[PDB]
């Protein structure tokens, strides 16, 4: 998850 | 008033983006996590491949080393950590309990328990030895990005996309201090200060900020650097001058001093975000790691 955009 | 870094060596291998890089306590190595769902070791001095490490069903978001060494710890999107032999590669233990993807892990200094964060709103802190989860924490409202525990392992720290940075008591699993900001951006990476006063908190709008969190005052403003959409880690270093350092998303390395809040030095090399940098434990010696246009790790060396 910390590799794409999720914010 | 300066450091020199220069860029030493470049490491490939991980066959997607990379997502964390982590010194081992004694120095000789890199641990380097990967959505690729594997771990990589290499040589902190020469850059020399070591092992790859395998057994997650899925990719990978953090890594973290037990004080002496002979352990690590992963957290991954298959919702489980997974306890490793640094030596044999096995897997010693698998944590489940996390109903989402587990996004940050770390041991505490005696090494007997593992925090970790995860997508799922909670913190837990889970027993060494046995694997078991011995606390779950509604920690948070949203994605937990960041837990650190202090120089002696009594507080954690943990980090949300909520908003709030939460210090919770080890033992009691209380939250001792909630930090707040009225604007509420983000809050995507914290983690202690070496003497454990101070927390150092990234959050979305390019900022990062030290807190005396017993105060709750905050001391620093860095900016300049550009973080908006990922949960990149921060440093302090401390072997020589005394700087901050952090990736960014203009594919830099930024290193501030920790005092004055100046811009330093700026590592340019990288193709993509630098999603992760960490400082080694004795030598001036930074590590940085990228997204999927680069998915490289470089090492970088400085007089001070």
């Amino acid at each position: 998850a910390r590799t794409k955009q999720t914010a | 008033v300066k450091p020199n870094y220069a860029l030493k060596f470049t490491l490939a291998g991980h066959t997607k983006a990379v997502s964390s890089v982590k010194f081992s306590p004694n120095g000789e190595w890199l641990a380097s996590s990967s959505a690729d769902k594997l771990i990589k070791i290499w040589g902190a001095y020469d850059g020399k491949f070591e092992k790859t490490i395998s057994g997650h069903k899925l990719g990978i978001s953090d890594v973290a080393w037990s004080s002496d060494s002979n352990l690590l710890v992963s957290a991954s999107d298959d919702k489980t950590l997974k306890i490793w032999d640094v030596s044999s590669g096995k897997c010693l233990k698998t944590l489940k309990g996390h109903s989402n993807y587990v996004f940050c892990c770390n041991f505490n200094p005696q090494s007997n328990l593992i925090v970790s964060g995860s997508f799922d709103e909670s913190v837990r802190i889970w027993d060494v030895k046995t694997g078991k989860c011995l606390k779950t924490l509604p920690a948070h409202s949203d994605p937990v990005s960041a837990v650190h525990f202090n120089r002696d392992g009594s507080l954690i720290v943990s980090s949300s996309y909520d908003g709030l940075c939460r210090i919770w008591d080890t033992a009691s699993g209380q939250c001792l201090k909630t930090l707040i900001d009225d604007d509420n951006p983000p809050v995507s990476f914290v983690k202690f200060s070496p003497n454990g006063k101070y927390i150092l908190a990234a959050t979305l709008d390019n900022t990062l900020k030290l807190w005396d969190y017993s105060k709750g005052k905050c001391l620093k403003t860095y900016t300049g650097h550009k973080n908006e959409k990922y949960c990149i880690f921060a440093n302090f270093s401390v072997t020589g001058g005394k700087w901050i350092v952090s990736g960014s998303e203009d594919n830099l390395v930024y290193i501030w001093n920790l005092q004055t809040k100046e811009i330093v030095q700026k590592l340019q090399g990288h193709t993509d975000v630098v999603i992760s940098t960490a400082c080694h434990p004795t030598e001036n010696i930074i590590a940085s790691a990228a997204l999927e246009n680069d998915k490289t790790i470089k090492l970088w060396k400085s007089d001070c």
